[PDB]
């Protein structure tokens, strides 16, 4: 059977929300045995929504400036961080990475329509490929953001902010940004 | 409460920089209240949305 | 069970004639209501029956026939039966400036323009309808709409030339959240 | 059940009501609206096509130019007539059917012919369109093979053959009235309504007279005794020089006189549609005005446009600021 | 309270709507037209003197007048539409259809249309000058 990284189970995960079950490919079609598969996904438009999860987080994770051809690395890095998840909570680490996501992308943002100098921004609501998008730059960036300087590991912080999007927790960068984009695009209307 | 819609037919790509999406939307409620949103990011026919506030109304005439 | 009754003209009973299916067609199917014309009385004749979806479309059907008497396309009149912030506000010439004789005559025609250029750009501007009989101006449109339309149209029959009437409603159609 | 191309037009659907549902090729082939040919690729085909064989053609093509529709009709509908009349002799004896038919009777009146009598809407004294109406309203309503012709030539002929012609109603049609137009100069009648010169001598001419035939073969045709109709008042004007070139509007007086190309452009000729579905999301309720092209500028109209000016006479006084184009 | 009448036979009242240049005037009055059940200006409604004459504080009016009587148990009403007259404009503005539009829906019967708008036979001078008047 295909497990990831030779262990994780992947018809053991669901999907809560109708919206995105069609944009996370995790579940039985699209599980692999490692991310790295350097696909044609950015060949045309929408076909990085069949793109499995962990490898879109792999891809988020080397965007910064001097690790921006590692992906060896950062597949270690994805394969550590599913270590720890699974050491901590037990239940199998890719249902908490589609909680997480699913927890940490905007419902609704807001967007200038008018013209430059016209200053009120609409709130608009998102797309649910754009919200698996910021929900996946997000959790990068918070995971990059909290281990700059000091002892705390890539992985390790990478780990604690998946925690903390799935459990819901106010600990996440993401989540706090996501409640920040949407009481102003509550505050728009 | 939160009330999840359906893309009947995408209208097309209006704002100020076209980054906004016009869109048609049908209610997964058994109703076949269709009403205009406009969205951000990329959007086609037959996509699944969550509509936070069903009682917003897009820019109509 | 209660009616309606618009007038006709002499000179809009042709037009009521060959544009005919095209006003019972709508009233009695997306309506549902009964129609005629009394040719006696010339009156057309407008009346609830069993059909009738709900209340406040026999004055849709009142609205319809009137703004097509007065002169207004009948797509532009489909636009009442459909729509519900349309009105129309009509004045004569002289309600702004007492003209007589030529200069009234000329009031008509900066009106209008040549081709009917200007009465067309204005109706571009302010998204109305403008319909010019015989010294009488009607407008069909929005509310502020119509207002933005009365300002173009007493500035031209005061006497300003079109050149500043066209600069003067676009920057008011720019600041007015067009 | 011979089906005109008025039945596919129409979209009546009445292959359950007759099985002898035949046809032209030529007929359903030159339909140019898209809605029908769609519902062509649907429909269960039992329709069937042929070609008569050429002789009736002939015999039809003798008499009809005896009765007085010959230039009113088209080929096809001369191929209809011919198809129904054979599937007449091979289905029913031939003896029943009559040729050489009859003199028309005048009867005249005083009416006149733009009063609108048998118009729908219209009351002269209750007649009333209700939405129980809407289906009923078709035309002048009343075994084994018919017709489903519309065109009111097609039932002038096969009412005064015999033919029992039906219409997109089940039931046989028993009486037809209409209008014609008849020439005052040289008295040569057209089935033709939009036409405005006459087929023989080319003049404006034509003038509305009412017909009615019955199902017997009887033809009776009223005038109007009412002097308005026949009078010259603004029959002679001078005529200005004849102009060329691209802008020139001559007053248009013989039928296949050559005109320069002076179209409306895409924009102008668009009328609003409010029943869309995407209308509402429409930035203005009405649509916009061309004033950019050259044709607004040229002050190209629409042909239909500007009728009642027309029909004022040119030897009269208009206001002293118009201009008539 | 009301009158004493059967469910068929409806109780008549008079609107005046009232369709001024600066607001609208809704006066639901007796048949006779001397003693008034009520009257909701446009002023009413909105707390602005610039939409004073708006459609929507007429459409707010012509919604208090018709609870108001439905409270009194007027349940048809005939109509006279009016605008200033005298010198001033003659045609009712889009407050007076604004209010006839919503009072029809609001579950009134209408009775008859009528203009009554003051057209003098021969008018005293316009309250503009010859050099013209409305911007
Ligand atoms: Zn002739």
């Amino acid at each position: 059977d295909i497990k990831l990284f030779g262990k994780w189970s992947t018809d053991d995960v669901q999907i809560n929300d109708i919206s995105l079950q069609d944009y996370i490919a995790v579940k039985e079609k699209y599980a692999k045995y490692l991310p790295h598969s350097a696909g044609r996904y950015a060949a045309k438009r929408f076909r990085k929504a069949q793109c499995p999860i962990v490898e879109r987080l792999t891809n988020s994770m080397m965007m910064h400036g001097r690790n921006n051809g590692k992906k060896l690395m950062t597949v270690r890095i994805v394969k550590h961080a599913f270590e720890i998840i699974h050491l901590l909570t037990g239940e199998n680490p890719l249902q908490v990475l589609v909680n997480a996501i699913i927890n940490s992308g905007p419902r609704e943002d807001s967007t200038r329509i008018g013209r430059a100098g016209t200053v009120r921004r609409q709130a608009v609501d998102v797309s649910p490929l754009r919200r698996v998008n910021q929900a996946i730059w997000l959790l990068c960036t918070g995971a990059r953001e909290a281990a700059f300087r000091n002892i705390k590991t890539i992985a390790e912080c990478l780990a604690d902010e998946l925690i903390n999007a799935a459990k819901g927790s106010s600990n996440s960068y993401a989540i706090k940004k996501k409640d920040e984009l949407e009481r102003v695009a509550k505050s728009n209307r | 409460p939160i009330k999840l819609a359906r893309v009947t037919k995408v209208l097309g790509r209006t704002g100020s920089q076209g980054q906004c999406t016009q869109v048609r939307v049908e209610f997964m409620d058994d109703t076949s209240r269709s009403i205009i949103r406009n969205v951000k990011g990329p959007v086609r026919e037959g996509d699944v949305l969550t509509l936070l506030e069903s009682e917003r109304e897009a820019r109509r005439l | 069970e209660e009616t309606r009754k618009i007038p006709v003209p002499a000179n809009r009973y042709t037009p009521l004639k060959e544009n005919w299916m095209k006003i019972f067609t709508p009233i009695v199917e997306h309506l549902g209501l009964q129609i005629r014309f009394n040719l006696k009385s010339r009156n057309v004749e407008i009346r609830t029956c069993k059909e009738t979806k709900d209340v406040s479309a026999l004055t849709k059907a009142a609205d319809f026939v009137k703004a097509f008497i007065l002169g207004f396309q009948v797509e532009d009149a489909l636009a009442l039966i459909r729509l519900d912030d349309l009105f129309l506000e009509s004045f004569e010439i002289t309600d702004v400036k007492p003209l007589k004789g030529d200069h009234l005559s000329r009031a008509i025609g900066r009106i209008a323009g040549k081709g009917g250029k200007t009465k067309f750009t204005i109706e571009n501007v302010t998204r109305t309808r403008i319909v010019l009989a015989d010294v009488k101006v009607h407008i069909l449109g929005s509310f502020q709409n119509i207002k933005m339309a009365r300002t173009a149209i007493c500035n031209l029959i005061l006497g300003n030339p079109p050149s500043k009437v066209y600069g003067n409603i676009r920057a008011v159609a720019s600041r007015s959240a067009d | 059940v011979v089906a005109d191309a008025g039945a596919f037009l129409r979209h009546a659907a009445l292959q359950d009501i007759g099985k002898n549902i035949y046809t032209i090729r030529e007929v359903v082939t030159e339909i140019r609206d898209k809605a029908t040919r769609r519902r062509l690729a649907v429909l269960p085909y039992e329709l069937r096509f042929k070609e008569p064989l050429p002789e009736y053609v002939r015999l039809v093509t003798e008499f009809s130019k005896k009765t007085g529709d010959y230039p009113s009709l088209s080929a096809t509908d001369i191929q209809v007539l011919a198809l129904t009349y054979q599937l007449e002799a091979e289905f029913v004896g031939v003896s029943h059917l009559k040729q050489e038919p009859q003199k028309v009777k005048v009867s005249s009146s005083i009416q006149h012919p733009e009063t609108p009598l048998h118009i729908s809407g219209f009351h002269l004294p209750g007649g009333w369109i209700t939405p129980s109406n809407i289906k009923q309203i078709q035309q002048e309503l009343e075994v084994r093979v018919g017709c489903l012709t519309t065109d009111f030539a097609m039932q002038n002929v096969l009412l005064q053959m015999g033919l029992h012609v039906l219409a997109v109603n089940g039931m046989l049609i028993r009486e037809a009235r209409s209008y014609i137009l008849r020439c005052h100069g040289c008295f040569k009648t057209t089935s033709d309504m939009s036409r405005v010169f006459c087929s023989h001598c080319g003049n404006k001419t034509l003038k509305k007279v009412s017909v009615t035939v019955s199902d017997d073969g009887t033809l009776h045709m009223h005038f109007s005794r009412n002097p308005k109709v026949l009078n010259p008042r603004g029959l002679r004007y001078s005529l200005p020089t004849p102009k060329g070139g691209k802008y020139a509007i001559n007053p248009h007086l013989t039928e296949d006189q050559r005109f320069p190309q002076l179209r409306l452009s895409q924009k102008a000729r668009q009328k609003t549609n409010v029943f869309a579905p995407d209308y509402i999301a429409g930035v203005s309720p009405f649509v916009e005005n061309d004033i950019s092209s050259r044709s607004a500028t040229l002050q190209v109209r629409d042909s239909t446009l500007g009728a009642g000016r027309r029909r004022l006479n040119p030897n009269a006084s208009r206001k002293k600021f118009v201009k008539k184009r | 309270l009301g009158p004493q009448v059967a469910e068929g036979e409806n109780v008549f009242g008079v609107c005046h709507i009232f369709a001024s240049f600066n607001d609208t005037f809704v006066h639901v009055t007796d048949l006779s037209g001397k003693e008034t059940i009520c009257r909701v200006t446009g002023g009413m409604k909105v707390k602005a003197d610039r939409d004073e004459s708006s459609p929507y504080a007429a459409m707010l009016a012509a919604q208090d007048v018709a609870q108001r009587c439905k409270e009194l148990g007027i349940t048809a009403l005939h109509i006279k539409l009016r605008a200033t007259g005298g010198n001033r404009t003659k045609t009712p503005g889009p407050g007076a259809q604004s209010a006839l539009r919503a009072l029809a829906r609001s579950g009134m019967k209408i009775g008859r249309i009528e203009d009554v708008t003051p057209i003098p036979s021969d008018s005293t001078r316009r309250k503009g000058g010859r050099r013209g008047r409305r911007l």
